[PDB]
């Protein structure tokens, strides 16, 4: 006997009970076989070429797939989208209708019928990750004890008097925002800061969000994920540690998404754990709306350059483990530390010097004055790294052409003006944190810059 | 700064049914 | 005799099968020579008039193609994805249930019937971008040896001695940028170093070396965009699973991934490109090469030590470069008539290496009708400009062009086979006097360099010509 199928709809008093069946709503009568009480919504039931129905399956496992949106007020009914961008209302199946649905889960659907039968699990990796455990201490950047104690009293210092600053009738600041030179790290403090904080709450959750892959300009959509952000922070809130929210680059962005982020950081205003933290190279490319006191009140400036602080730097990047020509021992008898840290003083003298190698930048200023900037300024921890890798290599070249292993002085001098002659150049030199270091250095604003 | 208008660039769309 | 068709679905205790048949989805009882024990889920049956499954097909190899997302956990079921996101969960067929199944896997799929018969793969992608260039060596390359140096110690080094590096912790250079003025060579130097690669490749026995163009990754489609550029970061992180080094070649990155604040999608290819640089950075046979004429309009984000840490200048050719390029195109092969072989005895090489010095001496000497631009300051005098200060090696080879190109006309004229010094004299100045009405000669990185030589911004130029 060939049988068809047709999908239940509603249970009715006088055995009658609506069924979908070819694409069409029809009103039929159950056999004796099957009873109407115990038929549920949503389940697929068997007919037969009289149209009567004699047994009842299992709900469809196959079908189109909705994103659920809401749940109307009766219960019974869900307003869901498809892929088409689409919204219908489909009533919820006896199974659906601990687990409660939330909107954004994903459901089983047949348009025709219009019946969501079952929810589809799924599996998210961008907003699983929610932890990054920073492991820059403080003894990966040098020269800046000065700046190490501002900060500690900046944010270290609230955290342990947290009932005598609300007792102070004085409001805590949620808000630091690191600006500098690009080429200065800015961002190792962050790390910094965030692990001073973990060793002081006595694991610890740091989130890292960029700048420009935030930008979802299509339609409104970055606003979107910022809320899913903050909804994130606030779920770790809710666990006993603090939570650091921080931005990269935030000048990549800002009628737009400020008055979103505002909202959405007024919305963790309360939460003391949660602080937000951004780094933006370009002080002037800050939307001034951010810039209010209030939210974003501490903003502190790092400064590249001196020469106590790029010592250090070198003296971290040149570690024991780094192969020294036996002609460097010579001199000091195989003392490996007392001749690498004479090495790394011998090279800073060498870039922190005022020779003739040192033109490289002739500014003029508008009276008609001079003056030559040496290697001693636009000095940063990443042009001391290229400078490393640059010497690497050379020392590479020397151990493959020569058979000598070791890093010689002449490594370091040639790496030193090469990366100095690639570096001499007006896009990486840029307006940002230039001009006005220099107006406040020398005193007088300046109006054309030459270099060499 | 002068102000100047603009011309902008569809992008199709994919629709069935 | 004539018999319908149906896919079968599953099988019940009661010797009752489900079929699906022009959108109706029925049990119905097979035949007693049919047994329903050897059938099999997604297998085509045949029907008749009755509706009696009286024969047993095959899997269809016709319908959709569409892309597996996940395993549903019951093990039978599969959530997939269709051309226009139409996400849907499908029942795998016997054969699914090596090779395993996979994410990403394109699929055989019938909406209607809702199952996933069999496996297609598609891997071609990397053959539509694959790009061929022979014939050019570093041998061909004249007057750019630093540029050549630095470029094989950022390319061929690292592969060729893992283990220096590694002993040294240094990080090999992952990103390469070439920028100068146009025609100075860059395209040369990236097909040298395709052309070694591919030499390199098949002495280890080509598809490897990838080049695009800029306005090449751009659809018209709201989406597919970000997928192409996924598809080949895809495909490159197979080519270096394989161990084989893989390059990606974007020409002419003017066009896209310029600056975000110039405008007037071109928004989110570049975060998406730093995304995909930095997760590719673990691969080390990955090296990302581009070539730029303007420079400062590409975004400075990328131009930042890490992705594109490498930054490489070639400019103008100086009068060694100039004659270093002339020995390049020069050759000895090339027919010399036979009055520059008599004052040379015969000695072809001899009397190209003196008419290459006499040619670079008359090109790049300070002559009165050398004189091309006359660039004004507002406060300083103002200075004349000469052609030697606009040469590059597309000029030079022009030049010898040209004068091949005299002496084919001679030979065709007067009959005397072979090429004459006045040849390259009187090209000389037919190229010089061509380029001089247009300023095209000028890029905004000369006038950069120009304004910062003699200190004053650049208020007019005049195209000097008698
Ligand atoms: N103590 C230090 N001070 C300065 N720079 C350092 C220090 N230690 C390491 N660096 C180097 O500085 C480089 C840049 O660091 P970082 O990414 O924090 O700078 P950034 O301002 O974020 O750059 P961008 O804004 O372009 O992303 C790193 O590659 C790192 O190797
Ligand atoms: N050593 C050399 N230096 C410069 N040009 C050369 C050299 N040898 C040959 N040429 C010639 O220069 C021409 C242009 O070279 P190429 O195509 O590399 O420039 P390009 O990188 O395309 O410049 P752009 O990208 O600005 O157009 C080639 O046709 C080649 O024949
Ligand atoms: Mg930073
Ligand atoms: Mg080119």
């Amino acid at each position: 006997p060939p049988s068809g199928y047709g999908v239940l709809l509603a249970t009715h008093d006088d055995d009658t009970v609506d069924v979908f069946t070819s694409g069409r709503k029809m009103r039929l009568t159950c056999s004796p076989n099957i009873d109407a009480a115990s038929l549920k919504k949503g389940q697929t039931v068997r007919l037969n070429e009289a149209l009567t129905v004699v047994e009842a399956g299992t709900f469809e496992a196959v079908g189109e797939i909705s994103t659920l949106r809401e749940i109307l007020a009766d219960g019974h009914r869900a307003l869901v989208v498809g892929h088409a961008d689409e919204e219908r209302v489909v009533w919820l199946a006896d199974p659906l209708i601990p687990r409660k649905l939330r909107p954004g889960d994903s459901l089983l659907v047949d348009t025709k019928a219009g019946y969501a039968f079952e929810r589809i699990p799924k599996a998210e990796v961008e907003d699983l990750v929610l932890e990054e455990v920073p492991d820059v201490s403080y003894a990966d950047i040098g020269g800046l004890s000065r700046q190490i104690e501002q900060i500690r009293d900046a944010v270290e210092l609230p955290f342990l008097h947290k009932e005598l600053y609300r007792e102070y009738s004085l409001r805590p600041p949620k808000g630091v925002l690191l600006y500098g030179p690009p080429g200065c790290g800015k961002t190792l403090i962050a790390k910094a800061v965030a692990n001073s904080l973990a060793k002081k709450m006595a694991k610890s959750y740091f989130l890292n969000i960029k700048g420009p892959e935030l930008l979802n300009k299509f339609v409104g959509e970055t606003e979107r994920h910022i809320r899913l952000i903050f909804q994130r922070a606030r779920e770790k809130a809710s666990e006993g540690t603090p939570v650091i929210v921080f931005f990269d680059e935030m000048d990549s962005i800002f009628t737009t998404v400020v008055p979103q982020l505002l909202s959405e950081i007024d919305g963790v205003e309360g939460l003391e754990n949660v602080i937000v933290i951004g780094a933006s190279n370009r002080e002037d490319m800050i939307d001034p709306a951010i810039l209010r006191p209030g939210r974003l009140d501490v903003k502190i400036k790092i400064e590249r350059p001196d020469a106590e602080a790029a010592q250090d730097i070198y003296s971290k990047y040149l570690t024991e483990f780094l192969p020294v020509h036996a002609d460097d021992l010579a001199e000091f008898d195989g003392d490996r530390s007392a001749c690498i840290k004479a090495m790394i003083e011998k090279v800073v003298d060498r870039m922190y010097a005022e020779i003739d190698d040192n033109r490289f930048l002739e500014v003029t200023y508008a009276n008609g004055d001079k003056e030559v900037m040496y290697f001693k300024d636009f000095n940063s921890g990443a042009m001391i790294q290229n400078v490393v890798d640059r010497a690497k290599k050379n020392a590479i070249k020397s151990v493959l052409e020569t058979g000598q292993p070791g890093l010689r002085i002449q490594h370091l001098l040639d790496s030193i003006v090469d990366e100095f002659a690639e570096n001499e150049d007006l896009p990486n030199t840029t307006n940002p944190d230039d001009w006005a270091r220099i107006s406040g250095k020398k005193g007088e604003r300046i109006v054309y810059i030459r270099t060499l | 700064g002068s102000m100047a208008q603009e011309q902008t660039k569809r992008g199709g769309g994919g629709g069935d049914d």
